[PDB]
């Protein structure tokens, strides 16, 4: 389509760094019987960890992306129903401006 | 059948070598020569055969012979049908798999469907179609160029004799 | 061909390709009815087909002048293939590799091919160097000349003909050249017609 | 990023609805048969049922999903420690097989996570998430994913396509330089740089693909996809 | 273990109008001179 | 003009309506086939060609 | 004389496409043949049947 | 690609009205409907003629040899 | 050529212009439209074959 374009690919590494500095409990020491509702965080299909307050983190991410600070090419989705928060740095993704 | 098809003849021993019209050659420009895939495949059968012959003639090392045998078995097999299940394919340097005898007869475009059941022909023409409310139902309008290329071989009889002379 | 009907020394005969006949221009008699498109015929040996889909592509080209008469077919992995047989059959081909001292000297071509690509030289230069070498290597006129310098001399012989400019000092550095030796070997070959 | 070790893992749920003992198995690479979930978890150091269950099911009150997993525990009953589990997986390819199992799981199992070491805990958690997701569609809680959702689709452009080609072409050169290193060390002939690096490898290599359209090597141009790279339409500006 | 340049590897084909291309930073009047269509 | 065809103004055709330029490019290589053989651009003579 | 009906008349952007009759017209009554099958050749270009 | 001499449909000589047209638009600053009319282009066939011309010649002239 | 009426024998009318001209009532069996469609002609070479054409 006219407005359409494709992703070229970003380094997920700095986004992963912001995550652990925004309250992300790492998967390695997650206890499911203790936090059975904690929202799971994904970066390019890699389960990096878990998050207690997902809404605030999401807000911080979006306002970082609209600022330019985090690439506007990067995908950021919260699945309130499935208690999931996936992110994509991935190239090949077709996007349009809104 | 005792006369035309015995079980023993399902095993090959003597190989019919097809004449060139079956497997054509083209001598281009003295450093460029084109040989048919079947000719390549026969050169492999022969090379393999010549080798096994020497092996059996000389000191037969058993396992070294059965090795050479299965290679001859392949080249022979692979020449009739190259698209064998399980087996690797005979390949022409380009990566192109060898057009076996089976391959040639095989599909729609194959010797049967594409060359016998159907065939391009002479004394045929094709152009765009347009409607003519002034033409008759049974009539077909023919562009002069086509009419001037397409022909009828009328035989000289004392009826057409004078008219045919005029056309000539 | 020549027209039976007339027969004047220079036979003025035309190829009416579109009408598919070989005709005598002088009398009008068609001498042949069967006529082939050579260019389209050649396209069954050399083509766009690498895939092996084309029912037209039925043959393969060769270079008699260089390859000689060696018709061979790779045993390779197809759509359905158990790797076991591909190994077995190729292992078998190895034992059957008992090729002559000159059927192993085609490895000197593999050297020139590796030397041309390294010299950033064209395909035509190789086919000329591999040509001049194939004609002089067995020569008595050359005898016991430094074998390393004989093939390097054929690379300059190939470059001279293909108009691809290369200095003696360039080819000298490319392999290793004993100046007087590779100047003498380049003259016996140049003398070889 | 880099090489793209495109390996697939399938976690299959056996038995149709209304059938006795519905087991859950997994497609581990370079292994003949599919292995029961509990055997993989036990091969990852998660040995009691209570732990193997925790990684899969987060709610202790989800008896519906827990009863769904009861025959998986029963199926992997025979295995009861890392060694027994690893040797089990290996035989499906002693000591020879334990190492094979250790390697397949570390190297070829969920390699998008990590290709090495201490991330067993991480690899194992993902396995549980996969099974959780599998069991959800099987309990008709969540529905089968749309195989046509454009968001789960990617478009490989000029960059990725060349990158793919160049990766194979560079590896071709790198291994031809190694072959030369042996030749020159054998005769101490001095490793002439021009004699080592064959320009033509990459030069003509890329030129082929771009010219013919068969995205791969000429070898090879039979098994490689053609259609990438076409002669540009110059009919009308819009075309 | 104890101790005892820039080499050409190949020709990469450039995409017209890319950073590496001659026509990337080219003007209208420039392209016309290069016999290229703006 | 029935069944998808159409009447066109011949007089407009003359006044230049829907005319087009057509350019076809023919290409030929003077090839070298090894040490001695070379294709040649010239006017071939019917007696020796 | 006036047409009894009134016509919907006015401008409309029309495109002259490829495919012109003289690029398509094709006749043959014998011509070149194939060497393998000895049947006619394929293509208008090649003067095939 | 140069102003056609004569309207395809009707035949009114239209090729002499170009520079004159462009003068009414730029120099006089009149709108197209007003401009084409000053030139004498009554019928829509002749109007379509000048109104729709794209003078590509000008783009071509920009290449030196 | 989907049914016997996709191939019918016709009476020639050598005419100007590069197209095969036909009557419209004949469009129905051929499944023809004058939107750039092409058709084929085959010339019988025998007095016998032309009877098969004209007769059947
Ligand atoms: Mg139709
Ligand atoms: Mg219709
Ligand atoms: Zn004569
Ligand atoms: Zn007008």
């Amino acid at each position: 389509s006219l407005m359409s374009c494709i992703s070229v690919g970003t380094d997920p590494m700095p986004i992963i760094t912001f995550l652990s500095e925004w309250g992300m409990e790492p998967l390695e020491d997650y206890v499911p019987h203790q936090s059975p509702d904690a929202t799971r965080v994904f970066v390019n299909g890699v389960w990096h960890g878990v998050h207690r307050n997902p809404a605030r983190l999401m807000e911080t991410l979006r306002t970082l992306r609209r600022k330019g600070d985090i690439n506007p090419e990067v995908s950021m989705i919260r699945d309130i129903r499935e208690k999931e928060l996936k992110i994509f740095t991935d190239a090949g993704r077709v996007y349009r401006p809104l | 059948n005792e006369v035309f098809s015995r079980p023993e003849w399902m095993i090959l021993t003597c190989l019919p070598v097809p004449p060139p019209p079956v497997r054509p050659s083209i001598s281009f420009n003295e450093s460029q020569r084109g040989e048919d895939d079947l000719t390549f495949k026969l050169a492999d059968i022969l090379k393999a055969n010549i080798s096994l012959e020497t092996l059996e003639h000389n000191g037969a090392p058993h396992h070294a012979i059965e090795e050479a045998e299965s290679l001859l078995q392949f080249h022979v097999a692979t020449y009739m049908d190259n698209d064998i299940a399980g087996q690797p394919q005979a390949l022409q340097k380009s990566g192109r798999p060898v057009k076996s005898i089976r391959a040639r007869l095989k599909g729609k475009e194959g010797r049967i469907r594409g060359n016998l059941m159907g065939k391009r022909v002479d004394f045929s023409a094709r152009t765009v179609i347009s409607g003519d409310p002034n033409l008759e139902l049974d009539q077909v309008g023919v562009p002069k160029s086509i009419a001037k290329t397409l022909t009828y071989p009328e035989v000289v009889t004392p009826y057409n004799i004078d008219r045919l002379t005029q056309l000539v | 061909l020549t027209c039976p009907e007339c027969k004047v020394y220079p036979p003025k005969i035309v190829e009416r390709f579109s009408e598919g006949d070989v005709v005598c221009a002088l009398c009008g008699l068609v001498l042949s009815d069967k006529l082939v498109d050579t260019r389209s015929e050649w396209r069954t040996f050399s083509n766009d087909d690498h895939n092996g889909d084309d029912p037209s592509r039925v043959g393969e080209a060769s270079n008699p002048l260089l390859d000689g008469n060696n018709l061979s077919t790779r045993i390779g992995k197809g759509e359905t293939t158990d790797m076991r047989f591909t190994k077995e059959l190729n292992k078998a081909q190895g034992k059957n590799v008992m090729d002559k001292k000159d059927n192993e000297v085609q490895a000197a071509f593999a050297k020139i091919t590796m030397l041309c690509d390294a010299a950033e030289l064209p395909k035509i230069v190789k086919d000329c160097a591999k040509e001049a070498y194939k004609l002089c290597h067995d020569e008595k006129t050359l005898k016991g000349k430094s074998m390393e310098s004989i093939m390097a001399a054929s690379i300059l012989i190939g470059c001279r003909r293909a108009e691809v400019a290369r200095t003696f000092k360039e080819i000298q550095s490319l392999i290793h050249v004993k100046t007087k030796e590779f100047g003498k070997t380049l003259n016996i070959m140049k003398n070889i017609l | 990023k880099g090489s793209r070790f495109i390996s697939t893992l399938q976690v299959k749920l056996y038995g149709r609805e209304g059938s006795s003992a519905r087991t859950i198995k997994a497609t581990l690479p370079y292994i003949k048969q599919d292995i029961p979930i509990v055997i993989i978890f036990r091969a990852l150091g998660i040995i009691p049922d209570g732990e193997i269950l925790e990684h899969i099911c987060y709610d202790v009150n989800d008896w519906q999903m827990l009863e769904m997993l009861k025959p998986c525990v029963e199926d992997g009953f025979v295995i009861q420690d890392r060694e027994t589990a690893l040797d089990f997986i290996g035989r499906r390819g002693k000591e020879k097989r334990i190492q094979y199992a250790k390697d397949i799981l570390q190297k070829e199992f969920l390699p998008h996570i990590t290709q090495l070491e201490g991330f067993e805990s991480r690899k194992a958690f993902f396995l549980g998430y996969m099974i959780n997701r599998l069991l959800l569609c099987a309990l008709d809680r969540k529905d089968q994913d749309d195989r046509d959702h454009f968001g789960k689709k990617r478009l490989d452009l000029a960059g990725p396509l060349l990158a793919q080609l160049f990766k194979t072409l560079f590896k071709k050169l790198t291994k031809d330089i190694f072959r030369y290193m042996q030749r020159t060390v054998e005769e101490a002939h001095d490793f002439n740089m021009k004699l080592a690096i064959n320009a033509k490898t990459i030069t003509s290599g890329l030129k082929y693909a771009l010219a013919t359209g068969n995205w791969g090597e000429q070898k090879k141009a039979m098994s490689s996809r053609a259609g990438v790279s076409q002669v540009l339409n110059r009919y009308t500006y819009s075309s | 273990k104890y101790e005892l340049g820039k080499v050409f590897i190949g020709r990469l084909p450039i995409m017209l109008r890319s950073k590496n291309c001659y026509l990337s930073e080219a003007t209208e009047s420039d392209l016309y001179k290069l016999k290229e269509c703006p | 003009n029935q069944e998808d065809s159409m009447i066109m103004n011949q007089s407009s055709i003359d006044r230049g309506l829907f005319r087009s330029l057509f350019f076809r490019s023919y290409m030929d290589q003077e090839k070298k086939y090894g040490m001695s053989i070379t294709e040649t651009f010239e006017k071939p003579q019917r007696t020796n060609t | 004389k006036k047409l009894m009906a009134q016509i919907f008349f006015g401008p409309t952007y029309y495109q002259r496409l490829r495919h012109m009759v003289d690029d398509k017209i094709h006749a043959r009554a014998r011509g070149p043949m194939q060497v393998l099958t000895r049947q006619p050749v394929e293509g208008r270009s090649r003067d095939g049947g | 690609m140069i102003v056609p001499v004569r309207c395809f449909s009707c035949g009114k000589v239209v090729g002499d009205k170009w520079e004159s047209y462009l003068n009414l638009l730029q120099e006089d600053e009149l709108d197209e409907g007003t401009a084409l009319s000053r030139l004498g282009l009554k019928r829509y066939c002749c109007r379509r003629m000048i109104l729709t011309h794209v003078d590509l010649i000008e783009k071509f002239l920009r290449y030196n040899p | 050529s989907l049914h016997k009426m996709s191939m019918m024998a016709h009476r020639v009318k050598v005419i100007p212009y590069s197209t095969f001209r036909l009557n419209l009532s004949v469009t129905s069996p051929y499944n023809a439209d004058f939107d750039g469609d092409e058709m084929n002609l085959h010339v019988p070479q025998s007095e016998e074959t032309r009877a098969e054409l004209s007769q059947l």
